[PDB]
């Protein structure tokens, strides 16, 4: 199966600084990538789609970029509502998997 | 009308058929292959198209039993349909040089 | 002259044109997409070429819907004419036959 | 009956004979070559259609002399006897055309 | 003797031709480009038999200019002249079914 | 040649425990790998065939996973007929070639 690493695992920073959470599969996907959202006692919520695009409803401020192995989420101006953990997930090659998780601290 | 543009019509219609139907059934097949990329709907499509038309870039193909039988009805399809139409433009032009040489 | 030699000729002009197309939408429609190969217009008119003869290496090819798109009408187009070829072949051996045996 | 129908489905028994013998032959030829991967019958008789089809993915192909004069064999065979039914198709509408118009 | 069956003959010897010239001219195009794999003659003359039935498995292609003008010829060629066989058999058949008809 | 690593060389596990034997290979070969089981003295034995199938007479005990370079023999609840030493073997390029083993252990 598809190995989705995400490392670091926890993520400081300070308010409206610029945030990039890192995603690297074990082989090339193209952009066969999608971002993931998860609140304390939430269930997830995707926020970013083949790698770079975006759903409706989501906040400008979070965009991805990356093709291959190498993969990034990005908030602009991070805020408190942005505290979460943080998925990747691949739809490459059966069957799908999860990246294990980067939390977001401010 | 003439039976040659009838069935280059059916042979169309038949196609974009076994397209279809090909692309939901490879996904079908496909899911549960560890490994296997011919996983999700569009790219599917695009796929058996490619198939169709055997042109085959090998960025796509089926690794199970039930995909590759998939992959056979399209190539086949393709094929033949592509052969219809060759066929009938065959009988368009024999006809219309009978006429021009007056038999 | 004859239907089916202008057909032939008309068929090759417009595969000419269809790859020259081909070429400057597939580099319109790929570049942007991130991993994309099909970006530049002397490799692009390669591609279009092993994808109108069919032959598809996979050196080659698009990820977009649109470059996706742009392969099928290269493909159809391909295809399509030198079907028109050995249908115009088809013609002019059938015609001499006839005459061959005083028909 | 009509020799067109006879040779096309003599066509099509031969290219499934083909097959088979040309899968078994494949696997024959290219063990005991390092790094071939043509080499379990039943990738082999899929290997074969793809490329009796000539829709040539790419996940598999001989390395070897005689793997590849197999490979040949293969591709005139399915080239052929799909040409095979796109003339006998072409005779079919050629002789419903010359009906239709009272000749 | 028939136009059609001299002219089937003619393509295959013009055929063989085209591929011992263009595996030939390949090597020549292609040594000299970094990276470049069709560089020796054995392997060469395969490449330019799977291009010409248009199988392109996508082991080997040309990577310069020249070498993809030899590819284009080689395609041209296989492609005409398989369809040229495919002419020929529909004049055979459709003569044939002249007879059996009474006409 | 395809090399197949097989690490670690022995595997000490409790009874009833959950045990799962790796094999890596040096390129990637889609899901074929086979693995058999060989107690003292005996001859080989079939357990799974390409990767994940089943072969019957087998105990359900055990599963095998992976693809592409990655490949896990699994037992759920090991017990005392398991001692042996357990092989993978890669049918994707020729020749044919083997694991070097893992003992198990309880
Ligand atoms: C069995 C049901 C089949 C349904 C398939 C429908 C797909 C078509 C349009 C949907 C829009 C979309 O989001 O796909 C484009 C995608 C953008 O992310 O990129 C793609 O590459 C899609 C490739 C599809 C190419 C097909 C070309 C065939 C002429
Ligand atoms: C829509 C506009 C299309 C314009 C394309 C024109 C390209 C042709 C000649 C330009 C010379 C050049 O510098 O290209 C050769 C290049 C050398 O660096 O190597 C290449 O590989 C170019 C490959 C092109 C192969 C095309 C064969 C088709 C019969
Ligand atoms: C010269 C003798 C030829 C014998 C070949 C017979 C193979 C067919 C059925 C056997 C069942 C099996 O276990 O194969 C399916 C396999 C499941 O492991 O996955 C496969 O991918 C097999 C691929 C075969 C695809 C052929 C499609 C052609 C229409
Ligand atoms: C322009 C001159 C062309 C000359 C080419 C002649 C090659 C043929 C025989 C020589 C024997 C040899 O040592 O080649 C086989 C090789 C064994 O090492 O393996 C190979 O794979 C050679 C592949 C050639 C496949 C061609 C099949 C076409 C029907
Ligand atoms: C330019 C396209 C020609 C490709 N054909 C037919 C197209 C199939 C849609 C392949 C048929 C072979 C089964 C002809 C063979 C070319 C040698
Ligand atoms: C031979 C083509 C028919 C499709 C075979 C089964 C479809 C997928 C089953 O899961
Ligand atoms: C269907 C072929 C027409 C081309 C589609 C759009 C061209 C590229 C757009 O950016
Ligand atoms: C030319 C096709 C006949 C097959 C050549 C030999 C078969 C494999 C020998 O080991
Ligand atoms: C267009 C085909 C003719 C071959 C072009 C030149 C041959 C290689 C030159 O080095
Ligand atoms: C079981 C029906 C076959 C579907 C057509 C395959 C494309
Ligand atoms: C929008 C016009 C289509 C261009 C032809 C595609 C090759
Ligand atoms: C020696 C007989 C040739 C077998 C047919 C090749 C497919
Ligand atoms: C310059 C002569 C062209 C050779 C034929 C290409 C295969
Ligand atoms: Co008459
Ligand atoms: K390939
Ligand atoms: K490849
Ligand atoms: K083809
Ligand atoms: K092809
Ligand atoms: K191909
Ligand atoms: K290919």
């Amino acid at each position: 199966d598809i190995l989705l690493t995400q490392s670091p695992a926890i993520l400081s920073v300070s308010p409206g600084e610029r945030v990039s959470f890192s995603c690297r599969a074990s082989q090339s996907i193209g952009t066969d990538i999608h971002w993931y959202q998860q609140r304390t006692n939430g269930s997830p919520r995707l926020l970013i789609k083949y790698a770079s695009e975006s759903i409706s409803g989501i906040p400008s401020r979070f965009s991805g970029s990356g093709s291959g192995t190498d993969f990034t989420l990005s908030i602009n101006s991070v805020e408190s509502e942005d505290i979460a953990n943080y998925y990747c997930q691949q739809s490459n090659r059966w069957p799908f998997t999860f990246g294990s998780g980067t939390k977001l601290e401010i | 009308s003439a039976l040659h543009w009838r069935a280059a019509g059916a042979a169309t219609v038949l196609l974009v058929i076994v397209l279809l139907a090909g692309s939901y059934l490879a996904v079908l097949a496909e899911r549960g292959a560890p490994g296997a990329q011919l996983i999700t709907y569009p790219r599917a499509l695009w796929w058996s198209v490619e198939t169709a038309t055997t042109v085959g870039y090998g960025d796509l193909y089926p690794v199970t039993l039930w995909g590759r039988c998939v992959a056979v009805v399209v190539m086949v399809a393709g094929i033949t349909s592509f052969g219809l139409v060759t066929a009938a433009l065959a009988t368009w032009f024999v006809g219309r040089e009978q006429e021009r040489r007056g038999h």
